[PDB]
């Protein structure tokens, strides 16, 4: 029996919260990137220590934990993009036009386009951005989301669907907590869910690019955003 | 043999 | 609009109406196949789909009311999600099998490649079966994939006014649910389940975008001109 | 463009 089924809509939103990785830095060159080399060299270091946070982050999703090894393994492979990428795409929000890789790093599509094959990927994140805060998401709704990314996403490539059914137990808890009629709770329910296909979409075409950037062999590679990498394909 | 496996352990 | 005034009931007889059929391909267990033609067979039946897909897409309530522009944007963003769900929908009560066409099952074990997408598809169809999926409900799901996979990649009134009829589809499924003798809880679970599955074929497709690419560039097996350029789009 | 044909009668 697993922990995560008993907590209730405010201590899964708690756990939740509390589990937040923090905002990390790129590098404090004030020098704006306009190359492959660059933009990228930023872009995979960041990533690379955003991921270290994000495994210990899945750690605390309820119901993670009560998954083998091999099933931890596998979710976080097949997600780790789209949660970088949603993260992103949260940061971005008050920053219309912007991609906020960090704080310290705001990237727009003049710079994307100056590397083959991104500014597509950069305008499909910034529309989501856009979508994000024409929803007015709220930091709750965030972290739900980002979970059922990571509990979804490698599903099926029980146990998962219960727990996938109290997160949405919590996001409709939330709406009704924020005053909204129940009309108004299915239909963001349904406008929120229908986002995370983009996702996936922006992720699967990322990982697309981040395989032609592996092979071309220049961009630097952890070993670890090696093997995230290699999972895909 | 993964780095992942490793990581999620500790 | 028209499709904005549309009750759920009559979104749902709207749909149903406007299925395509169920093709046949050219199978035949007497004749020998390679991975070459084994895959023709499935191309082919993938041409012959397509037009009467872009048929049915001229009779989801408000994909009409679109620009031409729009409208050719959401099916070439969405072909192939439409093809797989409507795959596996028609595989739903054939456990272990793709059903492609009334003459043409497969299994796992049917091509280099490709396995790995059969093996999602079937999983989605395994997925279906024991939600026990309504035809209904995937009639929603179908026009919910054509309206929601383009919608972020384009006046954007035009956006607005497809936010409206997916908003009304939910509206639709949620009223389906009801009707069904759900819990509120229930249909809002239900719901989730359906959408996060969008999810799933969202991938198949980026996936199969990417066999194919490659099957085309090796120019073995044949592809009409109209999958050629449903393909180009995606590159 | 064949779709758009298609879809234009
Ligand atoms: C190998 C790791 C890089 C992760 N990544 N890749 C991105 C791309 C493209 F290269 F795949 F096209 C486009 C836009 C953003 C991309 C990211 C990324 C996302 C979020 C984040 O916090 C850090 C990142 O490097
Ligand atoms: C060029 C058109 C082929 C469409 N297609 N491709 C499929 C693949 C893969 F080759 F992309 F990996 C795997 C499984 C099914 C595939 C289909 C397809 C789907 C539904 C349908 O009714 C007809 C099809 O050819």
């Amino acid at each position: 029996n697993s922990l995560a089924l008993s907590l209730t809509a405010d201590q899964m939103v708690s756990a939740l919260l509390d589990a937040e990785p923090p905002i990390l830095y790129s590098e404090y060159d004030p020098t704006r990137p306009f190359s492959e080399a660059s933009m990228m060299g930023l872009l995979t270091n960041l990533a690379d220590r955003e991921l270290v946070h994000m495994i210990n982050w899945a750690k605390r999703v309820p119901g993670f934990v009560d998954l083998t090894l091999h099933d931890q393994v596998h979710l976080l492979e097949c997600a780790w993009l789209e949660i970088l990428m949603i993260g992103l795409v949260w940061r971005s929000m008050e920053h219309p036009g912007k991609l906020l890789f960090a704080p310290n790093l705001l990237l727009d599509r003049n710079q994307g386009k100056c590397v083959e094959g991104m500014v597509e990927i950069f305008d499909m994140l910034l529309a989501t951005s856009s979508r994000f805060r024409m929803m007015n998401l709220q930091g709750e709704e965030f972290v739900c989301l980002k979970s059922i990314i990571l509990l979804n996403s490698g599903v099926y490539t029980d146990h998962i669907h219960r727990v996938l059914d109290k997160i949405t137990d919590t996001l409709i808890h939330l709406m009704a907590k924020a005053g909204l009629t129940l009309q108004q709770q299915h239909q963001r329910l349904a406008q929120l869910l229908l986002i995370l296909s983009h996702i996936r979409h922006m992720s699967n075409k990322g990982m697309e690019h981040l395989y032609s950037m592996k092979c071309k062999n220049v961009v630097p590679l952890s070993d670890l955003l090696l093997e995230m990498l290699d999972a895909h394909r | 043999h993964k780095i992942l496996h490793r990581l999620l352990q500790d």
